């Protein structure tokens, strides 16, 4: 879609994430990087939708950080939870400071 | 630290938040996504990319290759339950 292309996150930042978990000098071809850039967009939407449901089921209009954390269980990515909780704690800590 | 071990700053994403929010805003059912929520969604997306790249590389490695090919990414979506939500994008 032209919609996917319009929404796509920057190719270079995604490339760096990909190469970050691969051995030095591994290559990544165009069709593959593209597929992962587009997959990332669908993941944003996927997690967002599941989080918004939990907000709704809690009769809340604001999609809150705890909704995202609980959505990890619903979309079956609970292995991200410990890392996200660490970010949330640091985020709130920086916020008070800044 | 330069001459020390790598130290991550948590609470930040490498993604451009405006672009992540633009995708978030396409959801018809969401009234408002807070900034803290957007940040967590962004970091989760980083972790997702890493996960997908790792699985795709593992398949490349089994075929004695050093690089990720498109069919590697596709075979990951084809075989792995966690990537079911991508099944339409890859037309499998």
């Amino acid at each position: 879609t032209s919609e996917l292309d319009d929404l796509a996150l920057p190719r270079s930042i995604i490339m760096r994430l990909v190469k970050g978990v691969l051995p030095e000098k591994s290559l990544v071809q165009k069709e593959a990087l593209k597929a992962m850039i587009n997959s990332a967009t669908l993941f944003v939407s996927f997690l967002t939708s599941a989080s918004g449901e939990i907000a709704t089921n809690n009769n809340r209009k604001i999609l809150m950080p705890q909704d995202v954390l609980n959505a990890l269980d619903e979309i079956e990515y609970p292995e991200f939870s410990k890392t996200l909780k660490k970010h949330l704690e640091a985020y709130e800590l920086a916020l008070k400071e800044k | 630290g330069p001459l020390g071990s790598m130290e991550k700053t948590y609470g930040k994403t490498v993604l451009p938040l405006s672009r992540v929010k633009r995708i978030i805003k396409q959801d018809e059912d969401v009234h408002y996504c807070s900034n803290a929520s957007a940040l967590l969604i962004s970091v989760a997306t980083e972790l997702f990319v890493e996960k997908l790249a790792t699985e795709a590389y593992q398949l490349a490695k089994l075929q004695k290759r050093k690089g990720i090919r498109y069919r590697d990414v596709e075979d990951v979506v084809r075989k792995d339950d966690q990537f079911e939500f991508l099944s339409d994008l890859f037309s499998i």
